[PDB]
């Protein structure tokens, strides 16, 4: 029981970790698409001015 | 006499017999407790910091 006990609380981390694990990789992808607009306006704004 | 001294040691075994066979349950019951009280609240107390 105690590894066992002890083994559900593990296992409870690992889907607790994934959880925040999916928002920080969605929020990369997302802040990174950022970046590549902001890429493009430098582009463009620097090859207009 | 013979006969009832007998008896009365016999039970004597049975009652003597009852606190060992208890004391080793005690001592494992104590070393388990200690290891699932100690181990599922290390733990735990690992999560909260």
């Amino acid at each position: 029981a105690k590894k066992e006990e002890e083994l559900q609380a593990a296992l409870a981390r690992v889907e607790e970790e994934a959880a925040q694990k999916n928002m920080a990789l969605k929020k990369i992808r997302e802040l990174e698409s950022q970046i590549s607009e902001l890429q493009e306006d430098l582009e463009s704004e620097r090859a207009s001015r | 006499d013979l006969n009832l001294e007998r008896s009365h040691a016999q039970k004597n075994e049975n009652a003597r017999q009852q606190l060992e066979r208890q004391n080793k349950e005690l001592k494992v019951k104590l070393q388990e407790m200690e290891g699932t009280v100690k181990s599922k609240y290390k733990a735990s107390i690992t999560a909260l910091e």
